């Protein structure tokens, strides 16, 4: 039992004014009326940076929204969305989204002059896929006009009035522009890199499927989330990025060019930077799998019938959700009686781990060698037996471009010359 | 290049091996290994009474075993894994099990280690262990016709097949027992041994029902087509319901695992009671 005149009398109701979060909304200028455009009809911006998916209540910034269009919605009116460096945390989720359709009293929806989309990303596209069903009403929508370049927008703008984020315009998309690059990936489309001072945008030079219209999508990424340049070849380079999984590879055929920018870009910000060394100190599931794969390990060989059971589940998970490669099949079930003498079982699983999965190695014995300590006098002797494969794996990281991985190796050696010292008996 | 020295090193140096230090006794595992192979020759030797010497051997190595529980872990690696890849020797070892266990009786520590260590014994020849184990549970079954008892319980046979039950257990795991070829002749015996016995044992034929499901959803020699994985992932489930656990007379247990194995049987022997004991439907 919801409805626009409920709505708002609810938040008439409630002193959502003396909040002093209401306020904020106006000085992180979301939704912000500027000037006019051709037809006379009002301009509005809305800046996806400035709205965070939760942090902040979602019925204040509906009212914000719906208080400044309340004046002007009766006539015709233009609204413009920037989704400039679009990302996962500016999403508006389901129910939340919904609420936009029914919350207005609906005559608004007819009063939208036209739409402007500047700047839009693969991501955007990507959303709009999962959540179609509630976008149904805009698909091959007249009013959503999508700007390709800068230059079309200023021209359907009235110029010298549009008020565009400044953070937007600060980048201004005039740096080198490396024409004919390629996107290697699972599909080959070819992309325009700029290497901006403070970013680097690639700008799709196909167009591209938004809600049945043409457009060029223009994914941006930061200069300072650039963690990782490695530049693996003149062919390609490779470009990580926090929390994308595998890198972007690109083909140009001067990558050192594009690399030495981006790292002259990347070094410029390290001393803009107050503190880059702080940081850290936080690991994902991602980042550590060897580390948990020594503890299914190290406990499926125990002495307890209801705690073998559940380091296998564990097990089952690790292969399927890190692609581990295995010898047999694995199949998740709960209810097993495994038996006691589980150990000829574990060690052939890390001799086929060990075999051919090498870059666990590091993490893999770190993590074991700490075990070794904390187990049991019968519990050593199962750790002696499914480590002695690994350590073959040492000969490529023994001289890894002395990557500092070197420096590893000594800790682990020396943490070996320990255990000898003490397990006389052994 | 010795092997005619093997009996009587062999029979020396298990007699050194006891009086030996625990650091001494990792010593006589290494160089003991090497030997062992060559009792091939021997085990079938014209039956001129040195098969006899070897059966003592097996015998005086299970006793260390008994005793090395902190060396556990490393007899079943060296000794009864390398032990196992002999195929001609796999009969009289398998043999010694029985008998060894049979001694101890069903809930004696002897039979219940045993059955630990057929695991590994198995691991070599799958093919061999596996159907060799279940030819001698369909023997002792057709061999209580002769005298016929008011239940299975009360018949002599009783120990031989509650303890070769425990072994089957065991090789269920990780697709240690051949289904593929041993289907038929695993549920002609589940249904002989569902809801019947102790606690213990009942639990037990419900764990090894649902171990052999999953090994045959995880066996590579079959190609079962993805419309048929469904139906035995669904009836894997379906089996862990509390229906079932009425059926097989195992209600009122939180876990069949649980009451099936039990920390504390190598210090202590199993202690069975309750002698009351529900009945069964044959409807069930």
């Amino acid at each position: 039992n919801l409805t626009s005149s409920k709505f708002e009398e609810f938040m008439t109701r409630h002193q959502v004014h003396e909040k002093e979060e209401f306020k904020a909304l106006k000085t992180l200028s979301i939704f912000y009326q500027a000037g006019t455009s051709k037809a006379g009809n009002p301009i509005f911006y809305y800046v996806a940076r400035r709205f965070k998916t939760g942090q902040i209540n979602g019925d204040l910034l509906i009212y914000h929204v719906l208080l400044t269009l309340k004046p002007y919605y009766a006539k015709p009116y233009e609204i413009v969305v920037d989704l400039t460096h679009t990302g996962p945390s500016n999403r508006f989720k389901t129910d939340f989204l919904s609420k936009w359709f029914v919350v207005f009293p609906g005559f608004a929806y007819d009063n939208v002059s036209a739409v402007y989309i500047y700047n839009c990303n693969s991501w955007v596209r990507e959303y709009t896929k999962y959540h179609e069903r509630l976008l149904t009403g805009l698909k091959g929508s007249k009013r959503l006009v999508f700007i390709d370049c800068p230059g079309k927008l200023a021209e359907h703008i009235e110029h010298e009035q549009q008020k565009l984020p400044a953070a937007t315009l600060a980048l201004e998309e005039d740096l080198k522009v490396f024409h004919n690059a390629l996107k290697l990936a699972h599909k080959d489309t070819k992309v325009s890199i700029k290497v901006g001072s403070t970013a680097v945008q690639v700008t799709s030079a196909e167009r591209t499927k938004v809600l049945g219209q043409s457009v060029f999508l223009n994914d941006i990424y930061y200069a300072s989330e650039i963690e990782e340049i490695c530049l693996v070849d003149e062919n390609q380079f490779t470009l990580t990025i926090a929390n994308q999984g595998t890198p972007l590879t690109f083909m140009h055929q001067e990558c050192e060019a594009i690399v030495q920018s981006i790292i002259h870009i990347r070094t410029r910000w390290e001393l803009s930077q107050p503190d880059s060394i702080p940081q850290h100190t936080k690991i994902r599931p991602k980042d550590v799998p060897g580390t948990l794969l020594n503890i299914a390990l190290l406990n499926l060989g125990s002495s307890d019938p209801s705690l073998r059971s559940a380091a296998y589940n564990l097990l089952c998970a690790l292969t399927c959700t890190f692609n581990l490669k295995i010898e047999g099949q694995l199949l998740e079930t709960s209810g097993l009686c495994i038996p006691a003498n589980n150990t000829l079982f574990i060690v052939s699983i890390s001799k086929t781990l060990a075999a051919n999965e090498p870059h666990l190695t590091l993490e893999f014995l770190e993590e074991c060698i700490s075990g070794f300590s904390k187990s049991s006098i019968e519990l050593k002797h199962l750790c002696l037996e499914y480590m002695t494969p690994w350590l073959s794996n040492l000969v490529r990281f023994c001289k890894h471009n002395d990557d500092a991985k070197r420096q590893r190796v000594t800790a682990i050696l020396d943490k070996l010359i320990t255990m000898t010292i003490n397990e006389k008996q052994m | 290049n010795e092997p005619h020295l093997t009996l009587e090193f062999l029979e020396e140096c298990i007699s050194g091996f006891s009086k030996s230090s625990i650091e001494l006794k990792h010593l006589c595992l290494e160089y003991m290994t090497p030997w062992l192979s060559n009792l091939v020759r021997f085990c079938k030797h014209n039956d001129d009474a040195k098969r006899q010497r070897v059966t003592a051997i097996l015998d005086k190595l299970i006793t260390m075993t008994i005793n090395e529980k902190q060396m556990y872990p490393s007899i079943q690696a060296k000794i009864w894994g390398s032990l196992g890849q002999i195929t001609d020797l796999l009969d009289v070892v398998l043999d010694s099990f029985i008998k060894t266990s049979a001694t101890g009786g069903l809930g004696s520590i002897k039979a219940e280690v045993m059955a630990d260590t057929a695991v590994a014994l198995a691991s070599g020849n799958v093919k061999l262990v596996s159907s060799k184990v279940i030819g001698r549970m369909c023997k002792i079954i057709d061999k209580t016709c002769l005298s016929p008892t008011p239940t299975l319980e009360q018949h002599l046979m009783w120990d031989d097949i509650a303890i070769l039950a425990r072994y089957m257990l065991m090789l269920s795991f990780n697709n240690s027992l051949d289904v593929a070829a041993h289907l038929p002749y695993l549920f002609h015996v589940v249904t002989f041994l569902v809801a019947t016995g102790p606690l213990s044992l009942r639990a037990s034929t419900h764990g090894l029902v649902i171990n052999i499901i999953h090994s045959l959803c995880t066996c590579s020699q079959l190609h079962f087509s993805e419309e048929t994985k469904q139906v035995l992932r669904l009836s894997l489930t379906e089996f862990s319901l509390p229906k079932f656990y009425l059926l097989f007379g195992i209600s009122k247990v939180k876990s069949a695992a649980v009451i099936a194995f039990r920390s504390s049987y190598r210090d202590r022997s199993f202690s069975p009671g309750s002698y009351e004991r529900e009945t069964f439907a044959l409807t069930s």
